[PDB]
């Protein structure tokens, strides 16, 4: 059974994830106290529930989700709110002073004391999997409980299990958005976990999504309500082929057999192509043609960032609902006839294909459309590298004045790890600078 | 989890605070006996922020208030709230402050402090996990200078890691009633310097020129200037009562509004703020409520920030508002304005939002800003210092109770010296 | 998009623009509250050209009033639409500027210019894309002449490329009530020289004789020119709130209605305009309207276009006509009266058709022309200029106050320079 | 699929558009909200509405069309008006301030903004295309987004397409009536990019329209509504054989084949024979004889010139409607019969019938009447420099005392560029005595 373990850290973590169980809620037909309605008498396990919601007897779905928080307020929203009998009690784990924005609260000073409280609670949903597949880690660089807190869960999931999966599910600085002035030295710092522990890094950011409502969907004025839908239909996209039928399935070890080079070349950037809204999705030719070259423009990414400045190494088109694959293969094929989009020259089997049955679900109340057809295109390439150099500029800056630093070495660390988290995230940026470079002799 | 401790000293203290438990007690629905009587079951879930429950369901303020004068005291209790609170924390001698810092520093300030501090520590060692403490006091008196700033060096002794901040009223010299205020209060800040967290530094002046200029009043009163201070002290601690899009706390805030330590103190700010009758002309909006927090005569600090540079700022809103507009509107002011901002610090400004405005407007927010530009405060107080002690006016009320000259040399050089800091970190690339 | 600043300015300036502010609060439904009140739909397509939309769908205009005395400032908020305008926005002193220009733009005028450019740029910067600003001010008084002149010469340096014109009036020697008036318009006519992209020159005796000759009015008040002038004032900027056949914004006129730089004075004028009973005598129609807009006794400039040549003129026609007639009858005049027009520039004529006519009319029309005969207004102006300062009369109410005579003479040759501009550009093939 | 893109640069360029696309509406059947009625169980392609109209999916019928200008209040004419969901949203393209009679304003300053924003909103209807026959821009020569824009435009789509035909339908200035006193100037800086970048470009004025409406039609006065559905009739007659059936089909490349001999002298202009109202339409002979003729005729032009002072040098006829091809044999030999119709001594082989077999559209509330037949004569003459020549007098008054050049000057171009405009289309005049005159040894 193809389980998977959700894990919600910070206040963005979790406030994803109230847009992720939303989602699946629907597309299983789930109410929201935990119950599938009784015209059901049906393969459940056929509809596939099962890899997000564990069946309690006597008809109750919990879902393998922790919500983890070092402030009470956030998930108290969860209590009550409308999901107040979805969520088991205690996955429901809270703090009573957040990290406040340091690094060094959430790894050393105030993490450990809930640490041994958060890891048991995961061998608790770890022993009721029969085939669990990894984890989902969502959090935010840039907090202190993302950050903080989510550096030391990380490195206590690796001794614990080591061989899973740990999928991340990041939200970077945005380069002129910030809302925190030390958003720059909580950055640094979580580099040293996002590259060893986790096994596939995603990395988003609340700008390039913020010009996808203005423009691909006509919102005007943007809340994080309007954001994290959008996020939530990446996820419900990638893990779909482990839970719905189709043609050319993908589990999540595909995806890295098929989308990671080398063990310090896993950040692939999203996207998401029929980002339509609903009176827009009139006068519509959305075929897998116009579907397939929306992900590869460089406006509608997940993160600020222009794929025409380096090389894509491999991309994974994940297509949900009304496919045929010849219309894929006659889609590839003009995307490869592009000179706009540079491959590598070690790649030369461009990209893989997963095809689904199961299309996408509109969440009411929601921004999107209604559409037959939808495509995820995680797809690594040697552009992301910029998006770090416009954030070391900024840690830069602030740690040649050692500023903020006084409030991170009285908390439990030292001056020395920001020289050595620095080098770092200067290696990775020096890798991508050596992988797209064709070999002559 | 996360209470707050209200420590409200001396006589301008005490009526901005009586005045602060008049809009707190409002915001929960609190009744002027104490029982409650809201409608949103929001205005009961972080409660123990400022209130004990007691019995019966009435909630009692997290509040001590101190005065060397029965006077006041009797006075909050004839208020309209002084069924509010308990009357074990109505802590007061007898003899007066004589306006004199050395009076109710040492002599008769000392004598008191054990029959404080044995009731600061009744209320922190109930709390489930406290987070700081708060005071209320003006620098310019004897006992909220004085007073104030004996109980402040003798809490950071036994709660050394707490977020203790001052809501603190500074002299300015456009708007004097006290002679003796630049020995008062120089004599003070010396000791806010090593001991305060965060200083949400006030003036008079800046107070009535908001009610001449921006609210139009025409007679203004000390109840329309302690009003606006109060909705500054709500507007700071509000995501840690309410839920919000984004959370900023006590600590969250002092983490990015302080780069340095000894740099601390703030410029607090409101909006919005509209005369009567002229509400129906202004749209309320993101960028209506960011015009005001960045003007110069919406600041209660006297002072021009055109005169420095923002180190760091902090906008926290109130309302179900965007977060594009919000993230957008900071973004087109630090760079409409990059000469005003430190340029070694990208993006200065951050963005709180919460869910819950106040009870009678939708969108309000408030500005805290660290501004290289209260350098002008701390000159204005050590030129007149400097010019009193130089001829040694009015210091034998001073060596007469215990003090001598090296106490005030040290105090006027700290104060010169922080001038110094922020002067810094204006400048030089 | 494409807003426009209203800055009405001295006594003459504000009684236009109170007068204008109850014409296109016409065109666009609007109550004297600020409530809408219309029926058709265009009315609210464009209004945000003038009008910023406050709370609850009412809508505020975008107008600056300036005085130097606070008495027209109390007649406007006592009108019929005193509740139309924002109450911020009422910028007046208190000490009068004494009909001198030196007092309203060098000592009491420079005293205001920070508290009136403040607002300036709160209206400037909440527009989504400003195009640019209107003065209404009198070349004649103190702040029509000198204050305007003030405002308008720091606006140049921070919005160097918006669109900014003057609807301005020019004394004549046929009416005055007012002994230094040369004084106080040849020093304002050097400022618009070179500060300004259209100038709408506009007297008195020439609305007075529209009044008793065409009009056939009896008892022409101050009420009756204004409702003159603001009938120009929304004829110009149409195109610009209305759907048309061809269109033209206040850039696209002053692309082509001004060949050479400094030759930007234009003479304004409106068609039809009938007396009461002899309205079902004519019939409306193209050829009707023409032969009113080049007719000379429906100038508001006193000049004769028969003592110089249109450089350039503009036609802006309002109403559902052809295009045929239009493009015919702007040709059949242009060839019969080829000696009025310069033969080195082909078809001087702009035609704009929009397709709104006046509430109460169909087919109104209105001529803007830019002719070699405006140098009647600038000698009339520099003859008693010079007959005056040739004695030095009345020169101390100007010396002392901070001038001195170099800025007089400098003024008074660059208007006679001026007339040598026109001069040439009138013959000479 | 025999597909074309329409642009529609400009107030005039829009409003033209309103009358093309109205017409087009009627051809086909199709609602003004995009929709065929129900009683067409037939081929739509068959009826070949594809070339104009690329059909969404769900019955919804979306126009081949992108609608430019720099001024938002034209296009908001069509939001709402009677067409409000026949365009997509994304294909209405506003600016916020129009060039204002500025060629500047339209090429440098406030054309560079948007045009990134035209451009790849036309490779979004480039990549629907299966089998594109090349572009339809509109816009008149004297305004600023008609001159200005359009000649930015034309730079543009000849670098990321070249190969296609681009073709031209431009409002020339008329030479006694002007709307712009510095329409001539706006004129010789847009020769450069109509002789250059565009294959076969096409001119009329409002003057020799007004006199066809009075004359030939009785309309004592006109509006530009009036004007623009004569427009449209030449523009339906000449891309009608594309998508209908006939004998003798001509394509767009059949055209400049056929029609322009040297890659300078492609400046033709249209004529169109039965402009006829209603009531004039009774006592009528409208056989193919008489329709020949009229094209021929001095009085009935397109333009305000006179083919009896120059040499023809290619004509096209194009048939719509009852007509059988021996007629059109009948009616070329008493053309070439006459002697005041003088071809050049080079072209012996006259000129190209082409012959389609649906007749025009009647438009309600429309000028014209119901006719069996009506021919488009596209032809070549050495008479159209005459028109130039009488532009460049007006040019040549203003500049001779360099009178508005201050205004193009400080907005983004040089004193030079006019001088350099001028001598440009000097030479084409000097092609045209020298492509007329035949050749002695
Ligand atoms: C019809 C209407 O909308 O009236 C408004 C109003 O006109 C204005 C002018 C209010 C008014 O405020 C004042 O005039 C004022 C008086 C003394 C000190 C400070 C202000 C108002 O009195 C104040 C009142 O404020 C509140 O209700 C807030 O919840 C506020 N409450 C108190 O301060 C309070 C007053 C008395 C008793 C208990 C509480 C608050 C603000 C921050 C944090 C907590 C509470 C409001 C919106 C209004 C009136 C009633 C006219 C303004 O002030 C506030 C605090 O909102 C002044 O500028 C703002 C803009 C408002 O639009
Ligand atoms: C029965 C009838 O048709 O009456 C007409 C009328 O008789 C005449 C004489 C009107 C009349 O105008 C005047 O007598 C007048 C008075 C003072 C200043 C200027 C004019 C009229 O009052 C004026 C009025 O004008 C309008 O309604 C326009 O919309 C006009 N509105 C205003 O000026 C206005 C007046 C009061 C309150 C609010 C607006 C306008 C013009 C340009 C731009 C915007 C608005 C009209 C057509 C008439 C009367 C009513 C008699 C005329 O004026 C106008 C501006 O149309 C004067 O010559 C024209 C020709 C009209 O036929
Ligand atoms: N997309 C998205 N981003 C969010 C959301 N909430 C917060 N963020 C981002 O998260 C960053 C800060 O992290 P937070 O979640 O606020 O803080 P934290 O991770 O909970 O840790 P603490 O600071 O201790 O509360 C901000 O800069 C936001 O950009 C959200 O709801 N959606
Ligand atoms: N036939 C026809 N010609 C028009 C029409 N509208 C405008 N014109 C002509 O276009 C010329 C000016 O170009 P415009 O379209 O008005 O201006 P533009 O191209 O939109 O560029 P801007 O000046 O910036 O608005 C005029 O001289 C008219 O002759 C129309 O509807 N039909
Ligand atoms: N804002 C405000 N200031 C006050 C109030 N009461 C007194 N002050 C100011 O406080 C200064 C002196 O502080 P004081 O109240 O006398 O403190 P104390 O004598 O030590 O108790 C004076 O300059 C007063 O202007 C008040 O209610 N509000
Ligand atoms: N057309 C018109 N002219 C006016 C009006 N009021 C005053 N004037 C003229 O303006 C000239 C003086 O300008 P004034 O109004 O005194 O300007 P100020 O003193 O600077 O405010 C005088 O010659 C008056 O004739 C008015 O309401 N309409
Ligand atoms: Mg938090
Ligand atoms: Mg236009």
């Amino acid at each position: 059974m193809r389980e998977c373990i959700s894990i919600h850290v910070g206040q963005a973590g979790v406030q994803i994830g109230n847009a992720c169980w939303e989602l699946y809620c629907l597309e299983h037909g789930i109410q929201p106290d935990g119950q599938m309605p009784s015209d059901k008498t049906i393969g459940g396990g056929d509809d596939s529930f099962n890899t997000f919601f564990s069946e309690t007897g006597a008809g109750k779905h919990v879902p393998r989700a922790v919500f983890v928080d070092l402030e009470p307020t956030v998930i108290d929203e969860v209590r009550t709110g409308t999901y107040r009998q979805l969520f088991h009690p205690e996955q429901l784990i809270t703090g009573k002073e957040d990290a406040a924005n340091n690094y060094a609260r959430g790894h050393y000073t105030i993490g450990k004391e809930i640490i041994d409280l958060v890891l048991d609670r995961i061998r608790k949903l770890a022993d009721q999997c029969t085939g669990l597949q990894g984890f989902l880690v969502f959090h935010s660089f840039g907090g202190g409980t993302g950050s903080g807190f989510t550096s030391l869960l990380m490195e206590r999931l690796s001794v614990d299990y080591g061989k899973k999966s740990k999928l991340e599910f990041s939200i970077y600085p945005a380069p002129q958005v910030s809302t925190a002035v030390v958003e720059p030295y909580n950055s640094i710092l979580t580099t040293h976990t996002t590259l060893e522990h986790s096994d596939c890094a995603f990395m988003v950011d609340n700008e390039a999504i913020y010009d996808i409502c203005r423009r691909n969907l006509d919102i005007e004025r943007p809340t994080y309500t309007n954001l994290n839908r959008l996020i939530s239909q990446i996820v419900s996209s990638i893990t779909a082929s482990l839970r719905f039928d189709g043609a050319l399935n993908v589990d999540l070890t595909e995806f890295q057999t098929n989308l990671v080079p080398y063990p310090r070349i896993h950040f692939p950037l999203a996207t998401y192509a029929p980002v339509i809204s609903a009176e827009k999705a009139y006068h519509e030719q959305l075929s897998v043609a116009e579907i397939t070259n929306a992900c590869f423009e460089p406006a509608n990414q997940m993160v600020k960032c222009d794929p025409r400045h380096g090389k894509y190494m491999a991309c994974c088109l994940l297509y949900r609902g009304d496919v045929v694959p010849k219309d894929v293969n006659a889609a590839i094929a003009t995307i490869k006839t592009k000179r706009s989009i540079q491959f590598v020259d070690w790649c030369p089997t461009g990209f893989k294909v997963g095809i689904n049955y199961q299309p996408p679900t509109v969440v009411p109340g929601g921004d999107l459309a209604k559409v037959q057809r939808a495509v995820c295109m995680l797809s690594n390439t040697t552009a992301i590298a910029e998006a770090w150099a416009r954030l070391d500029h900024k840690f830069d800056l602030m740690y040649a004045k050692r500023a903020f630093v006084h409030w991170y070495v009285g908390e439990g660390m030292e001056e020395g790890e920001f020289s050595e988290a620095r080098e770092d995230m200067a290696a990775l940026e020096k890798d991508y600078e050596e992988v797209g470079v064709d070999s002559v002799e | 989890m996360r209470e707050i401790v209200h420590i409200q000293a001396g006589q301008c203290g005490n009526q901005i605070g009586a005045k602060f438990w008049e809009v707190i007690s409002d915001e929960h629905g609190i009744d002027p006996t104490g029982s409650y009587h809201g409608d949103s079951d929001l205005q009961l879930e972080r409660i123990n922020v400022y209130y004990n429950e007691a019995t019966g369901n009435k909630y009692v303020p997290r509040a001590i208030l101190v005065d060397l004068e029965p006077g006041t005291m009797d006075s909050v209790r004839s208020g309209p709230f002084g069924q509010i609170f308990r009357p074990d924390n109505f802590v007061f001698g007898q003899s007066g402050a004589g306006n004199n810092w050395a009076k109710g520093h040492y002599t008769e300030g000392a004598e008191l402090v054990d029959s404080v501090l044995d009731v600061v520590r009744k209320e922190s060692e109930s709390c489930d996990c406290l987070q700081g403490f708060q005071l209320t006091h003006s620098l310019g008196g004897g006992t909220g200078s004085g007073m104030g700033t004996l109980l402040i060096s003798k809490i950071r002794e036994e709660y050394p890691d707490r977020i203790m901040n001052t809501f603190s009223v500074m002299p300015s010299p456009k708007v004097s009633d006290t002679v003796v205020e630049p020995y008062n209060a120089t004599l003070s800040v010396h000791q806010l310097v090593e001991n305060t967290d965060e200083t949400y530094c006030i003036d008079n002046e800046a107070l009535y020129d908001i009610c001449f200029r921006t609210l139009k009043l025409t007679t203004p009163t000390y109840g329309d200037l302690n009003h606006l201070v109060s909705a500054t002290m709500s507007g700071v601690t509000t995501c840690l009562r309410f839920p919000g899009q984004l959370n900023a706390d006590l600590r969250k805030l002092a983490v990015n509004m302080v780069p340095f330590p000894r740099l601390h103190f703030f410029m607090p700010g409101f909006a919005p703020l509209t005369s009567r009758g002229s509400q129906q002309y202004r749209a309320l909006t993101v960028p209506e409520l960011t015009q005001q927090m960045f003007d110069s005569k919406n600041m209660m600090a006297a002072c021009d920030p055109r005169h420095g540079r923002y180190l760091t700022v902090a906008a926290i809103f109130r309302g179900r508002m965007s977060m594009k507009e919000v993230d957008e509107q900071m973004l087109n002011v630090q760079n409409k304005n990059s000469s005003y901002f430190v340029e070694w610090i990208p993006n200065n400004v951050k963005t709180a939002v919460c869910d819950i405005p106040p009870r009678g407007l939708k969108m309000s927010a408030t500005f805290i800003g660290n501004s290289t530009a209260i350098q002008e405060l701390f000159k204005r107080i050590s030129e007149q210092f400097t010019a009193m002690f130089r001829r040694k006016a009015f210091l034998h009320w001073y060596t007469g109770e215990g003090m001598d000259e090296m106490e005030f040399t040290e105090a006027e050089s700290n104060m010169n010296d922080l001038v110094s800091e922020y002067q810094q970190y204006q400048d030089a690339t």
